[PDB]
């Protein structure tokens, strides 16, 4: 499955 | 060594709606699954008939991972503006890829996590998964906020364990065709030159795995820069093409000889004109 | 930073007369991802072509495969047309039947 960028934005 | 690989891009297009976003999913040189936001029925989608094996549940779940990874992107691709202090009017790519090579043998080799804003680095997570590069001003920003907020211990868990057991998964699924070995065919062409020499082409196609030699040789001597060696690339059914040409004098082709080596080909195999 | 594409047009085989093909026009080193690429047959839009979803290379560049079935003939002439940010007006590449 792929990754998740979860709640860490730039 | 194999490799589970995430390609994900988001392109703002101010006046034309929200971003577009897409992923891409790859299994070595192989896609199976994708993503894109202005697709007739946008969510995931397989792209390889083993992966379609997968349950519902599967479906849904990537679907959902993907949707919320593109409201994160539209939050990033603001922020951008911000932090380059650029005009809201113009469109901007952020682009990410992930995933992890694995050893022969189920053991991680590397972890990839690194983003890339209008086509340059911006922020890329070390070969140790616990500290960042950031390529900029900018991405310096992001590094301080990602340490403070614990993100490559998330992302490294994923690397380290989702990514590589999926991996092995799709592996032992999709034996049938992503370990498969295809042979390639090959040829040779003839053109004449209007500068009045002759361009030998040596091609390679209908290959699987994507890795293979091919070159042309001068009285068995291996050519390098004086021929033209494109990069091997995929066709429509999921094998892969090249070729090489080389500029010969007329009456000459006799001299030249094309190689290819392929473990679809039980030996190296030599061509020439005709 | 904008990166002009470059553009290849091949058939998957060597043409041969009443032979069925498939031409290709592979479109790479892109920037920015937005593209329109177009196959050409004697001046006209081939209405059945296919292409793969685009993705990027290590130095972000972004590609695309864009292909059709078709019949080599002596005379029919292809090209693959694209736009792009890059360029002021659209670039076009005729595939070379002696290839």
């Amino acid at each position: 499955i792929g990754p998740g960028r979860a709640f860490y934005t730039i | 060594s194999h490799s589970l690989r995430y390609f994900v891009t988001a392109v703002s297009r101010p006046g034309f709606g929200e971003p577009r976003y897409m992923e891409v999913g790859y299994v070595d040189n192989t896609e199976f699954v994708r993503f894109d936001s202005d697709a007739e029925n946008p969510r995931y989608e397989p792209r390889a008939r083993w992966i379609e094996q997968e349950g519902p549940e599967y479906w849904e779940r990537e679907t959902r991972r993907a949707k919320g990874n593109e409201q994160s992107f539209r939050v990033d691709l603001r922020t951008a503006l911000r932090y380059y202090n650029q005009s809201a009017g113009g469109s901007h790519t952020l682009q990410w890829m992930a995933g992890c090579d694995v050893e022969s043998d189920g053991r991680l080799l590397r972890g990839y996590w690194q983003f890339a804003y209008d086509g340059c680095d911006y922020i890329a997570l070390n070969e140790d998964l616990k500290t960042w590069t950031a390529a900029d001003m900018a991405a310096q920003i992001t590094r301080r906020k990602w340490e403070q907020a614990g993100a490559a211990e998330r992302d490294r868990a994923y690397l380290e364990g989702e990514c590589v057991e999926w991996l092995r998964r799709y592996l032992k699924n999709g034996n049938a065709t992503l370990l498969r070995t295809d042979p390639p065919k090959a040829h040779v062409t003839h053109h004449r030159r209007p500068e009045g020499d002759v361009t030998l082409r040596c091609w390679a196609l209908g290959f699987y795995p994507a890795d293979i030699t091919l070159t042309w040789q001068l009285n068995g001597e291996e050519l390098t820069q004086e021929m033209e060696l494109v990069e091997t690339r995929p066709a429509r059914d999921g094998t892969f093409q090249k070729w090489a040409s080389v500029v010969v004098p007329l009456g000459k082709e006799q001299k030249y000889t094309c190689h290819v080596e392929h473990e679809g080909l039980p030996e190296p195999l030599t061509l020439r004109w005709g | 930073i904008q990166k002009t594409p470059q553009i290849q047009v091949y058939s998957r085989h060597p043409p041969e007369n009443g032979k069925p093909n498939i031409l290709n026009c592979y479109v790479t080193q892109f920037h920015p991802p937005h593209i329109e690429i177009q196959m050409l047959k004697n001046g006209k839009k081939i209405p059945k072509v296919e292409m793969s979803d685009m993705s990027f290379s290590k130095d972000w560049s972004f590609y695309i495969l864009a292909h059709t079935e078709f019949t080599p003939t002596e005379t029919d002439t292809y090209a693959c047309r694209v736009k792009h940010a890059s360029m002021a007006e659209p670039k076009t590449v005729y595939w070379d039947r002696d290839m």
